RNA sequence: AAUUCUAGCAUCCUUCUGGACUUUUACUUUGAGAAAAUUAGAGUGUUUCAAGCAGGCUUGUCGCCUUGAAUACUCAGCAUGGAAUAAUAAGA
RNA sequence: GAUUCAUAGUAACCGAACGGAUCGCGCUGCGACGGAUCAUUCAAGUUUCUGACCUAUCAGCUUUCGACGGUACUGUAAUGGACUACCGUGGCAGUGACGGGUAACGGGGAAUUAGGGUUCGAUUCCGGAGAGGGAGCCUGAGAAACGGCUACCACAUCUAAGGAAGGCAGCAGGCGCGCAAAUUACCCAAUCCUGAUUCAGGGAGGUAGUGACAAGAAAUAACAACCUGGAGUGAUUGGAUGAUAGGAAUCCAAACCCCUUUCAGAGUAACAAUUGGAGGGCAAGUCUGGUGCCAGCAG
RNA sequence: AACCUGGUUGAUCCUGCCAGUAGUCAUAUGCUUGUCUUAAAGAUUAAGCCAUGCAUGUCUAAGUAUAAGCUUUUAUACGGCUAAACUGCGAAUGGCUCAUUAAAACAGUUAUAGUUUAUUUGAUGGUCUACAUGGAUAACCGUGGUAAUUCUAUGGCU
């Protein structure tokens, strides 16, 4: 059905190498904004090299339906907003592929077993 | 452990059982269409802040500092919420207000009164029921209270069959079937 | 007990601060040249006044960059505590903030040119003789300055050079000297010395009287001399230290909001 | 001209250039200093509301409102203007 | 405000403390670490004044074994009957000492609709004390520490019977007490803290589950045409939003809820509102059956 | 909302209590329960007792690397990267509870000329084989003891 994008408080942050602003949004019609669909409009207008350097959060449709606000965040290259920007959001955009790690309990369970042992201690690793 | 804040909207009348405050309760629903005695005593204990308020500035003194701040405040919050009229910005007004000028300033009377509505009754669940754009979003609930810059403003939302979006479901159900 | 407090609490924090009751149980915790209640943490400024960072994580990401210097000096603790008079500069977009009292009791970075960010203030808490028969300054910031003039008394201020550690202009304590408040209920004004009461025992108190032609006191500690009667050595903040009444402070503030 | 406060003149100190003396307090006034949260309360359509401390303008991009988040409240103790009232002192 | 203060000088004293045998990037710059004295900051220890519930079927307490004071040690981080020698005979009390009770941690505060009050405060913050009961101690800037150690007492675990190890008034969970109280869950993403620290860790903390302790909002219908006539009824038909179930995107550390929009989704609107009353106080039946000072009601 | 009704008598006017009424952002409990937002919750008596798992650990260009480890770059002292271990710092904060305790604690108000203070911030300082002093200790290797543990001995290196 389409948006009219309009963003408040901008701050250009040269320290971090990037941009942030809230997004404002009008959407008569639709149900919603997709961040896929979103990222793609506030890169044309905002004249960007790469979707990857954009990213974006939050979005609330407001109570009724047609308007909704959320946050967003141009960096100045992917690369450097890899690095600034904390895993989880690049992750929900796809720029990056989540990272399996073993459970927090499994964790713990080692390293209580490792005080134990003194000396070498590295065939409780394969044991757990 | 959590920090947040938290009141009683309303409280009960010390004598349950009078005629002489039944009567004029049962009135005040009748008129203005409300489900049950709490949404009296709800505007029975909002105006008595209002009222309490300038029962404590009233007894001082028209030149005190406190007054004149105090005072100017109370008075802009009852021009905007269209409860006194403007010709008078007198502190004493205030406390000539009864319930029924709070009961007059609600959304349920409001639709009634622009006549969209059309019956008491209907006119709350019409505000229910997803209908009636107040300014730029709808609004969903009776007690809602104008504040008269925006009483012009209440039409009906731009979605749903009053407003001119799809007909509900039921009418497809009648529309698609034949 | 049995030692130093190692976390400090929101709601426990300062409340000039303006840190919100939800969104966190805890707040930063500043010791640095300043005191916990006369100071304000690194972080509250990157996000809660010049909103650079969103996060805490955002700030360690800031400053270990090396970016952030206080008083020509880099600074790599997140929770350093900066204060009253002291510069801020950061090297990317070229901005350095002064850090005073706004009128209503709020710290505020001010905004300042880049030849007066070299100085700063230091009102002096007294003066004392060191080893070798050396005489010695020591200031609200902690500093030590060392041989300066026999002129300087306690209680008044003098420029630093900060490019070089050594001292440059002096101010005396006197009537008709303009005077900030620091700390208190008349915190934020500024205003020339009318007169101190010197009660021979504990605490003098000084009357002071605003550009406006209102008179108000404080304890000598609080109050903190800028610069000459009429004039000052510093760039003042919105108001410059007026403090306009309570019915006057809503007028503006309705008058601004219809736009 | 009412209502405040204040200098003189009817015999009203002075040691100096603001404090010393006027027996001493209580009393009252203004002022200092005293954490926030809670409480009252300024501002603000969290859809209303209990709340919260946020927001609001706008095809402009070193965004702006040199943005807001006020203020009150907190016996004994410290300080001060004052002619009554009441203790208390005394009796060159 | 005030000194035997800072500091300088003189005459000696001791080793028991400083005056760098350390590390990285690059004649020469920058900073990592170490450590002494002096400020500074985060503190802490003492300390001045004033303030509390009931009890007089508690009126006299304190002392040679410190009670009150004095001199001179000692001890402490320093001041002190803090402690030790000698010496004096004081100190507190009818304005409540001394003793007893508390279903007593203190305060910031909470409930209570004139004013004045009365009752509560284990519990979000700030102090205090404690880690089964008492006592002792090491290391360190800081502990008389208990998710540190030694001992006795009280419980209790494994033992091959010689011995060894234990402290949930941390987070879940269980037994037991009771009128009386939740999951042996997921994660450091937010908030902060510790560390050699941009990176590691955190049952601090946060998210979900249980949840009519509680606070706020508000469904269970609305409108038509077709008997009482001085606007209400009448299941007589009549056509006009979410409860629910599943998507979408959004939210989320990962699920979930909210807010949006979606295909289905009410005609005894069976998607059916109950809880207490109907002699008086107290609003509302001299109704109709059964019982017969019985059963029961009844503040 | 600064509020009052029933009950002593054949009846009245009193004093006077008992009962009624209302609140609790106070517990418990009965019956009933469609929706969303917020959210107290082993305090009251047993500061009674506890199975199992978890709640304190930590590495930078920058204290010590000969893993008989890894990794492709191939370095006559030392290529980096790093398990393990020694050293440093933390573990005295936080969290939980209310049994003690009545001029005690705590509160506001002073004082520290009566003192200790890791760390932070700023100062200061040539004056007593100096191209560099000494010998042991882990991890590691070899090897045992005990029924059993975060028990550890003897021997050899640095």
């Amino acid at each position: 059905g389409a948006f009219s994008l309009r963003f408040r408080k901008l701050k250009t942050n040269p320290l971090l190498q990037r941009k942030q602003f809230g997004v404002d949004i009008l959407h008569p019609s639709r149900g919603s904004v997709s961040k896929k669909e979103l990222v793609e409009k506030i890169a044309k207008q905002f004249r960007v090299s790469d979707s990857q350097s954009i990213v974006v959060f939050g979005l609330k449709t407001a109570f009724g339906g047609g308007r909704s606000s959320g946050f967003a965040m141009i960096y100045d290259n992917p690369n450097a907003a890899k690095k600034f920007e904390n895993r989880f959001r690049l992750v929900r955009l796809g720029y990056v592929e989540a990272k399996p790690t073993k459970g927090r309990r499994a964790y713990k369970e080692l390293k209580n077993r490792r005080k134990k042992v003194r000396g070498k201690e590295k065939a409780k690793c394969s044991g757990a | 452990k959590s920090y947040r804040t938290y009141s009683k909207t309303a409280r009960s009348p010390k004598r349950p059982f009078e005629k002489e405050r039944l009567d004029q309760e049962m009135k005040l629903l009748g008129e203005y269409g409300l489900k049950n005695k709490r949404e009296v005593w709800r505007v029975q204990y909002a105006l008595a802040k209002i009222r309490s308020a300038a029962r404590e500035l009233l007894t001082l003194e028209e030149k005190d500092p406190r007054r004149v701040f105090q005072g100017t405040a109370l008075l802009r919050r009852m021009v905007r919420l269209g409860l006194l009229g403007e010709s008078e910005q007198k502190l004493d007004y205030v406390l000539g207000l009864t319930v029924a000028k709070f009961l007059e300033r609600r959304l349920q009377t409001k639709v009634f009164k622009l006549g969209l509505a059309k019956s008491i009754h209907h006119a709350r669940v019409l505000i229910r029921q997803r209908h009636i754009r107040v300014g730029k979003h709808i609004v969903d609930i009776p007690s809602f209270m104008v504040r008269v810059d925006s009483e012009k403003h209440v039409d009906y939302a731009i979605t749903s069959p009053f407003g001119g979006g799809r007909p509900g479901r039921v009418k497809r159900r009648s529309l698609k079937g034949g | 007990a049995r030692g130093p407090r190692k976390h400090l609490k929101r709601i426990a924090a300062p409340h000039h601060w303006m840190l919100d009751k939800l969104t966190g149980h805890y707040a930063p915790r500043p010791p640095g040249p300043h005191k916990l209640r006369e100071s304000a943490p690194l972080v509250v400024l990157l996000r809660n006044r010049l909103r650079y960072a969103l996060t805490y994580r955002e700030v360690m990401m800031i400053v270990m960059q090396r970016l952030i210097k206080v008083d020509n000096k880099v600074r790599t603790d997140q929770c350093y505590p900066a204060g009253f008079m002291d510069v801020i500069s950061i090297e990317k977009t070229k901005e350095n903030f002064r850090m005073l009292f706004d009128t209503k009791g709020r710290f505020v970075p001010h905004p300042i040119r880049e030849e007066e960010a070299s100085y700063k203030l230091c009102r002096v808490k007294k003066v004392v003789v060191g080893p070798k028969g050396v005489p010695a300054l020591i200031t609200h910031d902690g500093r030590t300055m060392r041989y300066p003039h026999p002129s300087i008394k306690a209680h008044d201020c003098i420029r630093l050079d900060l490019n070089t550690g050594k001292i440059v202009d002096t101010l005396k304590f006197e009537a008709g000297n303009m005077a900030m408040v620091t700390g208190g209920h008349n915190v934020g004004r500024v205003g020339v010395i009318v007169h101190r009461e010197r009660h021979l025992g504990g605490f003098d108190i000084i009357h002071l009287r605003d550009a406006k032609n209102n008179e108000f006191a404080t304890r000598i500690s609080n109050v903190f001399v800028i610069g000459k009667g009429e004039k000052a050595w510093i760039s003042l903040p919105k108001e410059k230290g007026i403090r306009l009444s309570i019915m006057e402070n809503r007028q503006v503030l309705l008058k601004k909001q219809q736009m």
